RNA sequence: AUAUACCGCCAUCUUCAGCAAACCCUGAUGAAGGCUACAAAGUAAGCGCAAGUACCCACGUAAAGACGUUAGGUCAAGGUGUAGCC
């Protein structure tokens, strides 16, 4: 009869109401819309971008509401039904604010150098019985050398499901829920970390609310 | 188990088709999520590739009206002294007082654009 | 390369005790000795029939404790009383360890003439310091 | 008789630093390969150097120096397979 803790939420839709943390406005003004020049773009971007301004590429902010959209229902989900959620990036200017987002929430933050077989060598690199993360989440997917991240592949080798932001020079093939947006600009990232936090704040007390209801009932 | 090929299709494909073989017992926490609310594209890999012949990006330019006159003003009065701010929405430049006021009397009714941009200039000047 | 009492290493699996992996570098900076004759020291006589003696009875014992010795043994000799301590294992039954017990308890000392002693100490299982 | 069957005990590179179980990734799942600390797939038990010991110091000298190379040296140190003599 838990299945009415665990079904309830998966036939409401936007059981959490997260569809009212973002507007077209708010991402306006976060700049999420710039992205790089027509010369770094990527031919997987270019059915998300809107056009190009001034050799400048606008990513086209309405499909990045609605991927958006659908990013933060299904993280909600995981962090409700009680996932680990890893927030992986290799910015350098970011990594001080995604390593206390996650300690702000209860999830887990990779910033550092990823080393080769993190989660695919894990059970040998960590421990026998080692959780792998059940939902990776990627603020920025490239790295430092400006190619894709290796945990977007072994992330899939591994069958974890992956939420990314993907800017005009990143490959959206290999990530679950793309959301088209900038990556570059402290505004945008920011929010991004507060749209993620409050979602996975917001799931897991709406979790517990519903454990107590059921106790209590 | 589970299918580490990353290659083939997407990970809701290879989870789908190993829990109904029987090889994946236990289904995974996101299987259910993806199944109720599944992205607007199969996360399956694709191969990117170079355009070699007559092949061009369909991405456009964006180019407005206003952006006749407004490379017109630079080219004649230049880049003023009042500098673009662009921290606050709703900054209007001075090149934007004139566009606004160009389009102005472009409404009412006037026809040939040298004209317009006598007027114009003139009540900018004003 | 020096081979004179270096167990190679095989593949990682190897049980070897602590004896048996000390090569003969630690002769005295890690093992010590097995046998504990004075003849050896300075000023004595007899040192060359205490060795005739030592090898002898490494044999013996390895030859009448048939496949129980677990590592080898310690041939002190303080006084007439010769020891022959042991690390003997824990498969043949105690009326056999003790019967092999007194028949080198009383050989030997018909042998060499003097009081000689077996303090035996069984042990479960050879043991492993390390797998080369 | 065969060191060209060997144990044994050594020479030599070595007045070296490598040899590596087990995994993982890359190469359209080929022989193979796996580097960037402002970091791009490598992680590593074990042996070796190192460390610890001997001599007068922490210096120097000793010892030590793996995997393998050279069918390198010895059936004559001893033991010994194969073939032989009685
Ligand atoms: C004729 N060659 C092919 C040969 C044959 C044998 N043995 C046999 O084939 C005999 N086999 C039978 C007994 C019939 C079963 C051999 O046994 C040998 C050798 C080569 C020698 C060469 C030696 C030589 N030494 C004496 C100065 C030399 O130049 C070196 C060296 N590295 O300096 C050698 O390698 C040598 O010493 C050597 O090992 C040989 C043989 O052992
Ligand atoms: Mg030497
Ligand atoms: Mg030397
Ligand atoms: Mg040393
Ligand atoms: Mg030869
Ligand atoms: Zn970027």
């Amino acid at each position: 009869f838990n299945d009415k803790i665990l079904n309830e939420p998966l036939k409401h839709s936007d059981f959490f109401n997260v569809k009212e943390l973002f507007s077209v406005r708010s991402l306006f003004d976060a700049r999420v819309h710039l992205g790089h020049k027509a010369g770094c773009r990527h031919r997987f971007m270019e059915p998300y971008i809107f056009g190009s301004r001034l050799d400048h590429d606008i990513i086209d902010l309405e499909q990045t509401a609605t991927h958006l959209q659908l990013a933060l229902n299904f993280t909600a989900h995981m962090a409700y039904r009680k996932g680990i959620i890893l927030f992986i990036s290799r910015n350098r200017q970011f990594s001080y604010l995604i390593e206390n987002m996650a300690r702000d929430c209860g999830e887990y933050a990779h910033t550092r150098y990823f080393r080769g077989g993190m989660l695919t060598n894990a059970r040998l690199l960590f421990g026998p019985t080692v959780r792998l993360p059940d939902l990776i989440i990627f603020l920025h997917t490239l790295n430092n050398i400006f190619e894709p991240h290796v945990a977007v592949r072994d992330a899939a080798k591994m069958n974890i499901p992956t939420v990314g932001i993907v800017d005009t020079n990143c490959n959206p093939c290999l990530i679950t829920y793309p959301v088209p947006g900038n990556d570059d600009s402290p505004l945008a990232v920011h929010l991004y970390c507060r749209l993620f936090q409050t979602a996975i704040t917001r799931a897991k007390e709406k979790r517990q609310q519903v454990e107590a209801l059921y106790r209590l009932q | 188990a589970g299918s580490r090929l990353e290659t083939v299709g997407s990970i809701f494909s290879r989870t789908r088709d190993l829990v109904r073989a029987g090889v994946l017992k236990e289904k995974p926490l996101w299987f259910d999520v993806y199944d109720a609310f599944p992205p607007l594209r199969e996360p399956v890999f694709q191969r990117p590739r170079v355009r070699y012949g007559k092949a061009k990006a369909p991405i456009q330019d964006i180019w407005y009206h206003e952006d006749r006159i407004r490379a017109k003003f630079y080219s004649v009065y230049g880049s003023g002294q009042r500098a673009f701010d662009l921290f606050n929405p709703n900054f209007k430049s001075t090149c934007q007082r004139f566009v606004e006021k160009y389009t102005e009397l472009q409404k009412l009714g006037e026809t040939d654009e040298e004209k317009l941009f006598v007027e114009t200039g003139k009540a900018l000047l004003a | 390369k020096n081979r004179a009492a270096r167990v190679r290493v095989s593949k990682g699996d190897k049980p070897v005790t602590y004896e048996e992996a000390h090569a003969p570098h630690y002769i005295a900076h890690r093992k010590g000795w097995l046998s504990l004759h004075t003849g050896n020291l300075d000023g004595e006589d007899h040192a060359a029939e205490r060795t005739v003696e030592d090898v002898f009875l490494r044999k013996f014992m390895w030859g009448t404790f048939p496949g129980c010795l677990a590592d080898q043994l310690v041939l002190k000799r303080r006084g007439n009383q010769l020891e022959i301590c042991a690390v003997v294992l824990r498969q043949l039954s105690p009326h056999k360890y003790y019967f092999l017990v007194g028949y080198s308890e009383t050989l030997l000392s018909y042998f060499y003439k003097c009081p000689v002693r077996l303090h035996l100490q069984t042990v479960p299982s050879k043991v492993v310091y390390k797998y080369l």
